C-alpha cells in the first residue's frame, strides 16, 4: 500500500536530514531541484491521513490524483526547515504552478464557493511562501505575486454575502497588504538595479487605493520616479484620493464609472463610508434647523450615491433613521441617529468583459500544461 | 602636542568636567593605540585612540574608514558611560560625539545602507539614557539622543519606528526643562509630522514655537520652518505679507497668497510645479481648494449683492476656471462641504436651486 | 532639507527677533473692485444675471 | 423662501523596515516568516528602546516572536554571564522556546541557551552551569528557586527579566510570593515583559507593579 511506501521514504528523508549539520553569506540560499507539482512525499502522507483536496482528487475517490493535487501551505512552526531540495522547486515551475491555476481551477466548472476560495487562496499562499524562501530576484516572479494580488483583488468583491465560516474577509485584506508590501520591497530594489516594469503604476494605484484613510500616503506620492508619478493610473489614484479627504462623493462615483474593473471593487472597500459622510452633509445641509424636516428626492440619491436600483438605496434608507415615502426623503437633522450586511453591487461586475481567469492573467491565457509525474 | 593632549585629558578625567573633555575630544578644535591605553582605563584607553584614528582618517580622506573608528569611539564611551554609577559629568561629552555620527555617516554614503548601520546604536546611547531613574539624573541628554535619530529617519523615510520615541519624552516629568536649543529643534520635527497626519492644529502650537523661538544667526534654519509653516499657515488661514516674502527672499508663495487671497489657482500652481513636490508640499498645498472656493464665493456675494443666490452662477464662475468636467451636482456638493464644515453659513434649498447665506455675519472670520 | 544646528546652545529672549504685523488678518474685507473682480463681474454680466 | 437662523490605520511595515541586524535579517526569512500581525507590529518598535509592556492576546499571533526578536537584538555578548531569564511554569513551552531560539539564532555562535525545566533534580543542573556558562536561562520559578537560593547562580546582571503566561503564575498563591522573591535579586535597572493568553479584572492592578510606566493592548 501507499502506508508502506510513506514510512520508507519518510525514513530516508530522515536519515538525508540527519546527513547536514551557518554563517551570514558562507551558506548560499541553495536552489531546490523538485519538478513536480506535489513533492513526492506529500501526495502519499495526505493520502492515508485523509487530508484530501475537494477539486483535485480521483472521482472514484481513494487515490490522489498524481498528475495534480496541490499543496497547503501549514504554519506549524516546522522543526525540519521546510525540507531540503524537496518541497522547494525552481523558478520555471513556478510559472507553470501559476498558470495551471489561472487555466482551471478559478475557471470552476461544478462546486461549492467555501472550498474554492479556501482551495485557491492557502494555494497562493504557498507559491508566495515558496518564492520569499527561495530568495529569487527575477522580473518574472513579481508578475506571478501581482498574479495573486489580482486574484485577492478579485476575491474582494467576489464573495462578500458568503458566510464568515468561508471568507473573514479581515484576514483576507491583511494578506492582500502584505501582497502589494511585497510589491514595493521588490521593486524598489529592481528599480536601484535598473530594471523597470511594464504595470507598475497599476498596482501604485493599488497601493494608494488601498490606503486614503491613512494620512501617511500624500507623502509617499512625492517620492515616486516621475515616469511613474507622471503615469496616468497613480494620477487617477491621486484624483481618487483627492476625493475623500475633502469629502467630495459626486466627483467620487463619476470616478467610479470611469476606472478599470480592478479598481472599482477596491472603491467598493470604502463603501458605507462615502455615503455614511454623504448622508451627514446632505441631512445638515438641507434643513433649516433641528425641529423640521425637508423633502429630498430618491432619484437625486440614487443618481449621485452608485446605488444599482431602488431597493438597496431604500433599505440603506431606512436603516439608518429616515423615512422613504413614495418618491422622497424627508431630512432631519434630530432623528438622524448613527445605528448592516455588505451586498454585491452590479455596476462593478458588469464591468468585467473577460473572463475571471483572463482578468487575473491581464491578457491572453496560455495553452493547458500536461506533465507526467513518475 | 601629542603629550599636552593627553596631559589635558588626565586633566579633564580627573577634575572630571566635561565640557574640556567635549571640547578635546570634539573636531571644533585645531587639536595611537600604545599611548593611549598606558595610563587611562580601557574604555578611555580605546576612545581617545580611536579618536586619534578618526582625525589621521579624515586627514587621509577615506571616510568610509573614519566612520567605523568614530563607532569605536562612542562604544568605548558608552561602556565608560556605563562605569559612572549615578553620576552625570561625562553627559556633555556626548553632543560632542553623536552629533557628529550623523554627518560622519553621510560622507560614508558618498564614497543608505550605512546611515542606517550609524542609526542601530544611536538607540542604545538612548537605551542608555532612559534607563537610568534629578539635579544629579542621566536623563538632560535625552532629548538630544532623539533629535539625531529624526536627522536620519527622515533621510531615509521610516516613520514607523518613531512613535515610541515621542511617547518616551512627551509622557515625562522633565520634558519642559530641556536645552533651549534642542527643545525648539525638536518641537519642528513633531510638528512636521503632525502636518502630514491631518492634525494641523497640533502642528499649529509647535511650528509657530519654533518659528518665534529660532535664532537671527542662522536664517536658513528659520527659512526652513517658515516652508513648513506656510502649508499649515494658510490652512488655518495666516495670509502672509509681502515683506515677510521679500525679507526672507522666497517669493513664490506670494502670487499664491494672491489667489488664496480672493484658474489663477491652478496656472500659479503649475507654473512651479517642481519645488512643491520637492519637499513634500503640493498634495498639502492643495486642500485650500475649500478656502479659495469660500473666496469665490465672496467676489459673488460682493458682486451680485443679496440674501439668496443661485447655483447657475456659481456654475458661471467655475466654468471660467475651466478643470475637468464641472457640473450641477459636483458645485452642490462642495457647496454642502463648506456648510457643514462650518466656512459657510445658511442652507441648501433644491425646490428652487438658490442658496441662501447669512444675513448678519454672512461667511465667519476664520 | 537639512535643519542645521543652531550656533550657541543657549540664549536669551531679547537675542532672537520677531517681525510684529506679519501673520496678519485684513483681507476678509469687502474691497470689490479690484481688477481680477472685474473679469468675474464681466463674465457674470455677459450670462444675464444682473444685480449691483 | 425663508431665511437662515443661526479613520483606522491599519499595518504597514514589514520584517525589513523595523530596522534589524542583517544576522537577524537573513535568518528571519529563510523560516518564510512573513507578513506581521499588529501585536509584533505594536509591540517591537517599543521593545527594542528597552521600555516594558503588557501585551496580551490568543494563541496563533506571535508572542513568542516578539520576545526573542526583541530580547536578541538587545542581548550584547557578554564574556560567560546571564543576562536573560524566562519563567514560564510549562513543561513543553520550555523546549519550544529553546527550540525557537537555536532557530532563531541562525547565525550566532556566541549567543548560548540553555533550558533549566524541572524533574532532573538540582545537582545536575549545577554540572550543566559548570560545565558551560549560558548567556540565557529559561526554567520554571519553583525550580530556579532552589537554583537560586545555594549561592550557584549569579543573578546580579539580569538585564532582561521575561515572563510567559503570567496568568497561570499569578492566580495561584504560594507562587506570587516565588516571583516576589525571584525579582529582589535582578538589579534595580532592567527590562521586564510580561506576556499571557487571559487576563481579568482582579489581575489588573498587581502586573503594573514589576514595570516602570507600563503600555496596554488588550484585544477585548
Ligand atoms: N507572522 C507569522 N508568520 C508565520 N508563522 C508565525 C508568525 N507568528 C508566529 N508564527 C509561528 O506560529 C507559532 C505559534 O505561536 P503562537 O501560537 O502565536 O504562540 P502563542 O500565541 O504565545 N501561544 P499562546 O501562549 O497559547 O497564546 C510560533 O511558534 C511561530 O513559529
Amino acid at each position: 500500500t501507499s502506508k508502506e511506501k510513506y514510512r520508507l521514504l519518510d525514513q530516508r528523508d530522515r536519515i538525508m536530514r540527519q546527513a547536514r549539520v551557518t554563517d551570514l553569506d558562507k551558506a548560499r540560499t541553495f536552489v531546490g531541484t523538485c519538478l513536480d507539482m506535489c513533492p513526492e512525499k506529500e501526495r502519499y502522507m495526505r493520502e492515508t491521513r485523509s487530508q484530501l483536496s475537494v477539486f483535485e482528487v480521483v472521482p472514484g475517490t481513494d487515490q490522489v490524483d498524481h498528475a495534480a493535487a496541490v499543496k497547503e501551505y501549514s504554519r506549524s512552526s516546522a522543526d525540519q526547515e521546510e525540507p531540503l531540495p524537496h518541497e522547494l522547486r525552481p523558478l520555471p515551475v513556478l510559472s507553470r504552478t501559476m498558470d495551471y491555476l489561472v487555466t482551471q481551477i478559478m475557471d470552476q466548472k461544478e462546486g461549492s464557493l467555501r472550498d474554492w476560495y479556501d482551495f485557491v487562496w492557502n494555494r497562493t499562499r504557498g507559491i508566495r511562501k515558496d518564492i520569499t524562501q527561495q530568495h529569487l530576484c527575477d522580473p518574472l516572479t513579481v508578475s506571478l505575486i501581482e498574479k495573486c494580488t489580482r486574484f485577492h483583488i478579485h476575491c474582494a468583491h467576489f464573495m462578500c454575502e458568503e458566510p464568515m465560516s468561508s471568507f473573514d474577509a479581515k484576514i483576507n485584506n491583511e494578506n492582500m497588504t502584505k501582497c502589494l508590501q511585497s510589491l514595493k520591497e521588490m521593486y524598489q530594489d529592481l528599480r536601484n538595479k535598473g530594471v523597470f516594469c511594464a504595470s507598475e503604476a497599476e498596482f501604485q494605484g493599488y497601493n494608494v487605493l488601498l490606503s486614503l484613510n491613512k494620512g501617511d500616503i500624500l507623502r509617499e506620492v512625492q517620492q515616486f520616479h516621475p515616469a511613474v508619478r507622471n503615469s496616468s493610473e497613480v494620477k487617477f489614484a491621486v484624483q481618487a484620493f483627492a476625493a475623500l479627504n475633502s469629502n467630495n462623493f459626486v466627483r467620487f462615483f463619476k470616478l467610479v464609472q470611469s476606472a478599470s474593473y480592478l479598481n472599482a471593487c477596491l472603491l467598493h472597500c470604502y463603501f458605507s463610508q462615502i455615503r455614511k459622510d454623504a448622508l451627514r452633509a446632505l441631512n445638515f445641509a438641507y434643513t433649516v434647523s433641528t425641529q423640521r424636516s425637508t423633502i429630498f428626492p430618491l432619484d437625486g440619491v440614487v443618481r449621485m450615491l452608485l446605488f444599482r436600483d431602488c431597493e438597496e438605496a431604500t433599505d440603506f434608507l431606512t436603516c439608518h433613521g429616515l423615512t422613504v415615502s413614495d418618491g422622497c426623503v424627508e431630512l432631519n437633522r434630530s432623528a438622524f441617529l448613527e445605528p448592516s450586511k455588505t451586498r454585491k453591487s452590479v455596476f462593478i461586475t458588469r464591468k468585467l468583459t473577460v473572463s475571471v481567469g483572463e482578468i487575473v492573467n491581464g491578457g491572453p491565457l496560455p495553452p493547458v500544461p500536461r506533465h507526467t509525474p513518475v | 602636542t601629542i603629550n599636552q593632549y593627553l596631559q589635558q585629558v588626565y586633566e579633564a578625567i580627573d577634575s572630571r568636567d566635561g565640557a574640556s573633555c567635549a571640547e578635546l575630544v570634539s573636531f571644533k578644535h585645531p587639536h595611537p593605540e600604545e599611548k593611549c591605553q598606558q595610563v587611562l582605563e580601557p574604555p578611555y584607553d580605546e576612545m581617545f585612540a580611536a579618536h586619534l584614528r578618526c582625525t589621521y582618517a579624515v586627514g587621509n580622506h577615506d571616510f568610509i574608514e573614519a566612520y567605523k573608528c568614530q563607532t569605536v569611539i562612542v562604544q568605548s564611551f558608552l561602556r565608560a558611560f556605563q562605569a559612572h554609577k549615578e553620576e552625570n559629568w561625562a553627559l556633555p561629552v556626548m553632543y560632542a560625539v553623536a552629533l557628529d555620527l550623523r554627518v560622519f555617516a553621510n560622507n560614508a554614503d558618498q564614497q543608505g545602507d550605512m546611515l542606517e548601520k550609524a542609526a542601530e546604536l544611536l538607540m542604545s546611547c538612548f537605551r542608555v539614557c532612559a534607563s537610568d531613574t534629578i539635579e544629579d539624573s542621566k536623563k538632560w541628554g535625552m532629548l538630544f539622543l532623539v533629535n539625531q535619530l529624526f536627522k536620519i529617519y527622515f533621510k531615509i523615510n521610516k516613520l514607523h519606528l518613531c512613535k515610541p520615541l515621542i511617547r518616551a519624552i512627551d509622557s515625562s516629568n522633565l520634558k519642559d526643562d530641556y536645552s533651549t536649543a534642542q527643545r525648539v529643534t525638536y518641537k519642528y520635527y513633531v510638528g512636521r509630522k503632525a502636518m502630514f497626519d491631518s492634525d494641523f492644529k497640533q502642528a499649529e502650537e509647535y511650528l509657530s514655537f519654533a518659528f518665534e523661538h529660532c535664532h537671527r544667526s542662522s536664517q536658513k534654519n528659520k527659512r526652513m520652518i517658515l516652508i513648513y509653516l506656510l502649508p499649515v499657515k494658510m490652512l488655518l488661514g495666516h495670509m502672509p505679507t509681502v515683506e515677510l516674502l521679500k525679507k526672507y527672499h522666497l517669493m513664490q508663495f506670494a502670487e499664491v497668497t494672491r489667489a488664496v487671497s480672493e484658474l489663477l489657482l491652478h496656472e500659479a500652481l503649475a507654473k512651479h510645479e517642481a519645488f512643491f513636490i520637492r519637499c513634500g508640499i503640493f498634495l498639502i498645498l492643495e486642500k485650500l481648494k475649500i478656502i479659495t472656493y469660500r473666496n469665490l464665493f465672496k467676489k459673488v456675494y460682493l458682486l451680485l449683492k443679496t440674501h439668496q443666490l443661485s447655483l447657475d452662477a456659481f456654475l458661471v464662475a467655475l466654468k471660467f476656471m475651466q478643470v475637468e468636467d464641472v457640473d450641477i451636482d459636483e458645485v452642490q456638493c462642495i457647496l454642502a462641504n463648506l456648510i457643514y464644515m462650518g466656512h459657510v453659513k445658511g442652507y441648501i434649498s433644491h425646490q428652487h436651486q438658490k442658496l441662501v447665506v447669512s444675513k448678519q455675519n454672512p461667511f465667519p472670520p476664520l | 532639507d537639512e535643519f542645521e544646528e543652531f550656533p550657541a546652545e543657549d540664549w536669551a529672549g531679547l537675542d532672537e527677533d520677531e517681525d510684529a504685523h506679519v501673520w496678519e488678518d485684513n483681507w476678509d474685507d469687502d474691497n470689490v473692485e479690484d481688477d481680477f473682480s472685474n473679469q468675474l463681474r464681466a463674465e457674470l454680466e455677459k450670462h444675464g444675471y444682473k444685480m449691483e | 423662501l425663508l431665511d437662515y437662523e443661526d479613520y483606522v490605520s491599519i499595518h504597514s511595515s514589514g520584517f525589513r523596515d523595523f530596522l534589524l541586524k542583517p544576522e537577524l535579517l537573513r535568518a528571519i526569512v529563510d523560516c518564510g516568516f512573513e507578513h506581521p500581525s499588529e501585536v509584533q507590529h505594536e509591540c517591537i518598535p517599543q521593545a527594542i528602546l528597552g521600555m516594558d509592556v503588557l501585551c496580551q492576546a490568543k494563541s496563533g499571533m506571535g508572542k513568542t516572536a516578539v520576545f526573542v526578536l526583541a530580547t536578541l537584538q538587545q542581548l550584547e555578548p557578554v564574556t560567560g554571564q546571564v543576562s536573560v531569564l524566562v519563567m514560564c511554569h510549562t513543561r513543553e513551552l520550555a523546549f519550544q522556546i529553546s527550540k525557537e531560539y537555536e532557530r532563531f539564532s541562525k547565525y550566532m555562535p556566541n549567543v548560548k541557551v540553555a533550558v533549566f525545566f524541572g524533574g532532573l533534580s538540582i545537582k545536575k543542573d549545577e554540572e550543566v552551569l559548570k560545565k558551560n556558562c549560558p548567556h540565557i536561562v529559561v526554567g520554571t520559578p519553583g525550580r530556579i528557586l532552589a537554583l537560586a537560593r545555594n549561592k550557584s547562580l549569579n543573578l546580579k546582571h539580569i538585564k532582561h527579566f521575561i515572563l510567559d503566561e503570567c496568568d497561570k503564575m499569578l492566580e495561584q498563591l504560594d507562587m506570587r510570593r516565588d516571583v516576589q522573591e525571584i525579582f529582589r535579586m535582578t538589579p534595580h535597572e532592567k527590562q521586564v515583559m510580561m506576556f499571557s493568553a487571559t487576563l481579568s479584572k482582579e489581575i489588573r492592578p498587581v502586573c503594573r507593579k514589576f514595570m516602570q510606566d507600563p503600555m496596554e493592548i488588550f484585544v477585548d
